[PDB]
């Protein structure tokens, strides 16, 4: 953008394969600059010993 | 269980990297010498009594 | 047992927001999503062997 003091970073994740596969969980676009998100799906146990 | 974790794309701060160090990077990637990206994804819990 | 903790009232460093994040702030603040303020203060203890 401006001058190199103001790097910034964007990341856009691209699905192995075949990225319309129904397997996958769309990614809805970010409502305030329009890109996607990035989506990681977590399975989280809840038992302890 | 399951919770969509949906992290933005555009950089939470600016990239905050010395010039000197930033150059560091790019003739430590001019070389043969072999370095490896960095995914960390950290998951924290609430506290539990 | 009882010390006066007393933090300074200017910020300790700037404040380090994308301008993309801070955007993202502005739009989430602008909806009925509600979002909470964080007020989180740590004591930490000298280590003990």
């Amino acid at each position: 953008g401006k001058s190199q003091n103001e790097k910034m970073w964007i990341a856009t994740s691209e699905h192995p394969g075949d990225q319309n596969a129904k397997l996958w969980i769309k990614t809805a676009n970010t409502t305030y600059s329009g890109r996607p998100y990035l989506q990681v799906v977590g399975f989280i146990d809840r038992a302890f010993p | 269980d399951i919770l969509i974790v949906r992290f933005r794309p555009e950089s939470e701060i600016y990239w905050p990297i010395s010039q000197d160090s930033r150059n560091a990077m790019i003739d430590k990637l001019s070389r043969n010498t072999s370095v490896n990206f960095e995914v960390s994804l950290e998951f924290t819990r609430p506290y539990d009594p």
